[PDB]
């Protein structure tokens, strides 16, 4: 985060690589999904006996619904609706029923009322989404349809996604009325009266709740996207069963169980995937391999540099760095004539020198580099110092006859700045709130 | 410990008559792993949107990288200031005519491709995962994907281990230089250029240093040499048998590895987001809620990184303290003879020898321990002819019949004479003085 | 004086990083309290401002932690400087390489911004000569060892010499001392010892 | 014996500051887990907690 870099070796972040292409790989399934049965049904079920329908082997196009059906409410929890085309849905159930208009608000997590406690309860941790449309011209007739019933009384609230179709008489009072109606004990099911002329809040609304979970199991209901090929050994924006990410995909060897499709490591990021089309296993790796240190004399001297890649083999540098996806100004440093293989890694941009000097810029593993004048950067094994061999003998002594009086300067810090901070002003710019 | 009650009396002295030459091993960490971190990759798995959101923080991991680079530079500084005390790389003479002292175990062995000595070889064997870093080359992480090694996960999340500047061979070469200077030039190779001195005479210097005369060396040279060799053998077994000999270094290694493993494990936390995986978030949500969830994750992971760097700074402070201690020990005990008590072994300090070790140094402190003692009747002074006599060096001692002077730390009795003692005033003020005759030559 | 200038730079850089870290959103809608308080009513202003407060308090805590680390390091260096002033200015230190490369004569202190500078004046033997030595001298069956110094020979005669300077002086009774017969020590040579 | 009493005081003060820091909202609706868990259903209790 500055222009004038000083002399040294710097660890720099991996911005060189940029993705270039997208990969979408969805299962080879083409059967358009049963929108007709769950939306264009002749009759829906009563809310206390709500109808559940498994859905599988689909393609969730849902553009066909634009033509005819218009939905008063369409709220999706756990998913943003714009992403519903870019995903694959695993355990898809459709929960269909009819209520009155005023109670459509009760079809939502954490609600309460008649419908949300006695008839149909949604869990808090609900992934899925709710569609409801007015159906006054279908589910209401003159004189009032009484085929639609709701449970008015219950001893306790329902658990999520629980049905209760019992018809035993509810003992409101404290005296048991032993299975007969009368006073202080009522028949729990009460019938909606859906006249075609009553207010909007007393008009019949059809509701379907699509419940599913995402990106954890083999998905059979897929989105309407179009698959592409598989570009391996190159880092791409991949979309596998809706799992959208970026990275390099390679072949691997994992004994996945039949009921698993995603594999996760200690970090919990996905590492192993199963291709939906060809039931193989692939491994995802990043395409910034890791350490790329840059060696340079500081600007105000020159502008040439060298680059060390830690731990790579000098032969396989261009593929680990993904040099093919880089500009020529980077591909010159990817490989050249000045290849050096240190046990620290591969160094490009400085010529190896068989001499040995006390060194300026340390690189690592006994290697140093310096900008000499042949006005370029050289790399060498740093010299420990002058080799010497004292002429020891068992009856020879070296005694001094003269001396010197040296004065050595040496510097110690003692104190530092007595900083102080006003927390109120720093955090809040003297504003009252 | 063992309850004891020394038999103190106002005219009884216990003087030694024999000694032992102990060799005490003691181990100091010097450096630790030069860890480096790529903040962008660790926080964001090279996804563009998370990187764009991390861009506006910026200064945070700039600060983190600055701190970690400072730590790494400090580690290199530590190793240099410990081992590069000298710059003239002395080498041992081909002839090992050191008066009976056998240095083959500590001196370099040219048969091995690396010039580590025998003891250094053992020490490097005792510490298991010393390197476990820069040695791990790529392709192994793509070839041996089945094993799922920790280092590969660390590399894939930006956590790298940089190599130390000085290799093990170079450090061993410094150690060999220090050893050669110590055993050929005495202490004089620190104070300026290296002189030369027969080893027996250097030993005599050290004995004269600890306050026992030189003669008892010449009179017990072979014995002393044997003792020293035996001591070295005991070390050569003691650190060869047990596995916790070099605990203090292995703990350092373990702390660094454990810290990195905790970081890659802490990547698995939600931090209040809907999920701990950026890909799930970015594939299940549109722009805005992806921004807020990713911001939560970024703040959490940046906090985890800051925690890691803070702990690394603590550990680096501790290692720097230990390295300063090691530098002081190398200066004061290898390059010279230390009068400080228990700084360089249990007993009067004769010398020290350095040995390298993974991320640390090992000192073999060779020390003098008086072993067998005898009671004697003493007195602070001697009245000869009305004047008081006190010893220059040593104390007055009696075996029951006659009185002698004896040096403090070894029973070498010699008859009372004018030159052994000196006179100060009449003999009617000092307490405990006794009568005797003083030979005048 | 790099070691001091670095300290100065670290402190200044830390403060600059703090005022730069004031520019972060920390997940809020904006990094400016005034924008938040002018665009939102009470409740969402409370939540955004709470996010900002937590973020800035974290940044301050980070700063204080780093300052504590640096203060620990400075305290270590100051304890070393106090020990050096006590042991080398106020006295002569026998510790090797504590107060310069060579035998320590004295030290002088000099102030410096946020630090101290020691001029260690030290003795370094410079020119050396080889000599033939021996650990002892057998005169008349008894062994002679030097009290201070070592036995030395220029090829013809033997003298005693102090360790760190060539000041040869003839062998005498007072230069040496006697300990037993001369048949146990290794390397002893024959000579005559002047008796005054 | 100031130098020791200060150490004692720092440790005690640190623990007291911790139990005092338990009283902060940290952006939640309240600093008491019981209030949160008695006023909210599952999901918003999860986020506040
Ligand atoms: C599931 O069935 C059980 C048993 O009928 C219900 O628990 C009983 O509910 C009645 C009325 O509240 C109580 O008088 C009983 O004491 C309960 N017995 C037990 C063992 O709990 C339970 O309420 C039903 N669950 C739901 C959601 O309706
Ligand atoms: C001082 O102690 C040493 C042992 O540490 C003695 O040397 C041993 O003496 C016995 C018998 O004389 C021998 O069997 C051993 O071989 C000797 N040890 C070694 C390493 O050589 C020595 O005798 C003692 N000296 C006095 C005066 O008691
Ligand atoms: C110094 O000690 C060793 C014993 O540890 C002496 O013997 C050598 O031992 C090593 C390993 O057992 C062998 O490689 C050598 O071959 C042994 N030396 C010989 C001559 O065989 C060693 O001799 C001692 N050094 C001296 C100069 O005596
Ligand atoms: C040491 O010797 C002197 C003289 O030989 C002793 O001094 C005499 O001690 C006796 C003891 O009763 C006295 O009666 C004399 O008056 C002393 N004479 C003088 C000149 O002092 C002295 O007592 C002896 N001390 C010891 C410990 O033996
Ligand atoms: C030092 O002097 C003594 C006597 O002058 C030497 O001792 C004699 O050495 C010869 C050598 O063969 C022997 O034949 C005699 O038996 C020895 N006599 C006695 C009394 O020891 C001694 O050799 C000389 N040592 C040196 C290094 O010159
Ligand atoms: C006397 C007036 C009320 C006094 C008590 C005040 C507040 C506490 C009771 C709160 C519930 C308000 C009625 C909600 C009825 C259920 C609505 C539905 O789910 O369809
Ligand atoms: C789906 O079906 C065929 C037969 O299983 C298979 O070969 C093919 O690779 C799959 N993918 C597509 C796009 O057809
Ligand atoms: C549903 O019914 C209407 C008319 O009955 C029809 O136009 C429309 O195509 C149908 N839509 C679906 C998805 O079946
Ligand atoms: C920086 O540039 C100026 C002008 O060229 C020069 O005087 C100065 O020495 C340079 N300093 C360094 C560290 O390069
Ligand atoms: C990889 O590095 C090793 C050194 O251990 C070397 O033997 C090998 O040749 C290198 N691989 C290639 C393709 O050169
Ligand atoms: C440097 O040393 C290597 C190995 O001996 C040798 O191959 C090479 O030719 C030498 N290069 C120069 C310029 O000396
Ligand atoms: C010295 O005397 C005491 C008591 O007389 C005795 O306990 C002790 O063993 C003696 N010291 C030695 C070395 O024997
Ligand atoms: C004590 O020392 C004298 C000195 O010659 C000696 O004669 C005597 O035998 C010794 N007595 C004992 C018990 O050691
Ligand atoms: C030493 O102690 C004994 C008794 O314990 C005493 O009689 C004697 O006087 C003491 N010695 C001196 C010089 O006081
Ligand atoms: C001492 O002798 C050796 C070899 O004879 C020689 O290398 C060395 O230069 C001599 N010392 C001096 C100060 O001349
Ligand atoms: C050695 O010392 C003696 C002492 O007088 C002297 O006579 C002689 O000239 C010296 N010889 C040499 C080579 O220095
Ligand atoms: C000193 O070494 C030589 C050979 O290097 C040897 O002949 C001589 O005996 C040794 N001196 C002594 C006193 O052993």
């Amino acid at each position: 985060k500055s222009f004038t870099v000083e002399k040294g070796i710097y660890q720099t972040s991996n911005f060189r690589v940029q993705p270039t292409e997208s990969i979408v790989r969805f299962p080879n399934i083409t059967n358009l999904c049963p929108f007709g049965e769950v939306f264009n049904a002749t009759r829906f079920a009563s809310v206390y006996a709500w109808n559940r329908k498994r859905i599988s082997n689909c393609v969730a196009d849902y553009s066909v619904l634009y033509n005819s059906a218009s939905f008063s409410t369409f709220k999706c929890y756990g998913v943003s609706p714009t992403k519903l085309n870019d995903l694959c849905f695993t355990n898809v159930y459709a929960d269909s029923f009819v209520i009155r208009g005023d109670e459509v608000r009760q079809i939502a997590p954490g609600q309460t009322g008649k419908i949300a406690d006695y008839n149909y309860k949604l869990p808090c941790d609900f992934t899925g989404c709710v569609i409801a449309w007015n159906s006054n011209n279908l589910d209401s007739k003159v004189g009032g349809n009484y085929n639609y019933l709701y449970r008015l009384f219950r001893k306790s609230n329902l658990k999520p996604f629980e049905r209760d179709i019992s018809t035993e008489i509810y003992q409101a009072g404290s005296t048991p009325c032993n299975g007969v109606e009368g006073f202080n004990c009522y028949f729990p099911l009460q019938s909606y009266g859906f006249q075609p002329t009553n207010g909007v809040g007393y008009q019949p609304y059809r509701v379907v709740v699509l419940s599913f979970e995402l990106l954890h199991a083999p998905a059979t209901v897929c989105g309407p996207k179009k698959s592409t090929n598989l570009v391996k050994n190159k880092c791409v924006n991949f979309n596998f069963n809706g799992l959208t990410g970026t990275g390099v995909l390679t072949e691997s060897n994992k004994k996945f169980l039949p009921f698993q499709q995603f594999g996760r490591d200690i970090a919990d990021t996905t590492d192993a995937v199963r291709d939906p089309q060809t039931l193989e296993i692939l491994d995802i790796t990043p395409c910034s391999f890791g350490g790329v240190s840059v060696i340079t004399p500081g600007t105000n001297t020159s502008n040439q540099v060298a680059v060390l890649y830690q731990g790579v083999n000098c032969t396989e540098v261009p593929v680990a760095i993904h040099a093919d996806q880089l500009t020529p100004t980077w591909r010159v440093y990817s490989t050249g004539s000045n290849v050096f293989q240190t046990r620290a890694g591969c160094l490009i941009g400085a010529e190896h020198v068989n001499n040995s000097y006390e060194c300026d810029i340390p690189i690592g593993a006994g290697i140093c580099a310096s900008y000499q004048t042949s006005q370029s950067i050289i790399a060498y094994t740093m010299s420990l110092g002058a080799e010497n061999s004292v002429a020891y003998s068992n009856n020879s002594i070296a005694i001094p006859t003269n001396f010197t009086i040296s004065v050595t300067t040496e510097i110690l810090p003692v104190s530092m700045t007595k900083t102080s901070v006003d927390c109120t002003m720093y955090i809040c710019g003297d504003s009252t709130e | 410990g063992a309850e004891n009650s020394v038999a103190y009396s106002n005219n009884s002295i216990a003087i030694p008559t024999n000694f032992t030459i102990s060799v005490t091993t003691e181990i100091l960490p010097v450096s630790m792993t030069k860890t480096s971190v790529d903040c962008t990759m660790y926080i964001c798995g090279d996804s563009t949107e998370c990187s764009n959101l991390l861009l506006q923080y910026g200064s945070f991991c700039t600060q983190l990288n600055r701190a970690l680079t400072g730590i790494a530079v400090e580690q290199d500084k530590n190793t240099q200031e410990v081992f590069a005390q000298v710059k003239q790389i002395y080498k041992t003479p081909p002839i090992k005519d050191f008066g009976g002292f056998n240095f083959s175990q500590i001196l370099p062995d040219p048969s091995k491709p690396s010039k580590r000595s025998f003891i250094e070889d053992l020490l490097f064997n005792k510490v298991t995962l010393a390197d476990a870093g820069f040695i791990k080359q790529y392709g192994d992480c793509l070839g041996d994907i089945a094993a799922r090694d920790l280092i590969c996960a660390q590399k894939f999340n930006g956590l790298t281990v940089l190599p130390p500047l000085l290799t093990d061979e170079m450090i061993a070469q410094y150690t060999s230089a220090l050893l050669a200077g110590t055993i050929t030039s005495g202490w004089t190779f620190g104070a300026g250029a290296a002189l030369q001195i027969p080893f027996a005479m250097q030993m005599a210097y050290r004995f004269n240093g600890i306050g026992v005369t030189q003669n008892v060396l010449y009179e017990n040279q072979k014995l002393i040499a044997n003792q020293f060799n035996s001591a070295i053998g005991k070390i050569q077994d003691s650190l060869s048998s047990t596995a916790s000999a070099l605990g203090k270094l292995q703990d350092v290694v373990n702390q660094n590895a454990q810290a990195l493993n905790t970081l890659v494990k802490q990547l698995s936390s939600n931090f209040g987001a809907i999920s701990s995986v950026l890909n799930d978030i970015l594939s299940r949500l549109d722009k805005c809620e992806a921004e807020v969830q990713i911001d939560r994750l970024i703040t959490g992971r940046l906090q985890s990184l800051q925690t890691y760097v803070t702990q690394q700074l603590i550990r680096a402070a501790e290692i720097r303290a230990s390295a300063n201690l090691a530098a002081t020990k190398m200066s004061e005990c290898v390059l010279g003879q230390s009068k400080r008590v228990d700084f360089c072994g249990k007993g009067y300090h004769l010398m020290s020898f350095p040995q390298s070790a993974p991320h640390g140094v090992v000192f073999l402190h060779v020390t003098y321990v008086p072993a067998q003692e005898k009671n004697f009747t003493t007195a602070p002074a001697i009245c000869h002819d009305g004047k008081a006599h006190f010893p220059r060096e040593g104390v007055f001692v009696s075996n029951g019949t006659h009185w002698f002077v004896t040096q403090r730390n070894f029973y070498e009795p010699q008859i009372i004479t004018t030159d052994n003692t000196f006179v100060s005033g009449n003999c009617d003020v000092v307490i405990g003085i006794v009568n005797n005759t003083v030979y005048d030559p």
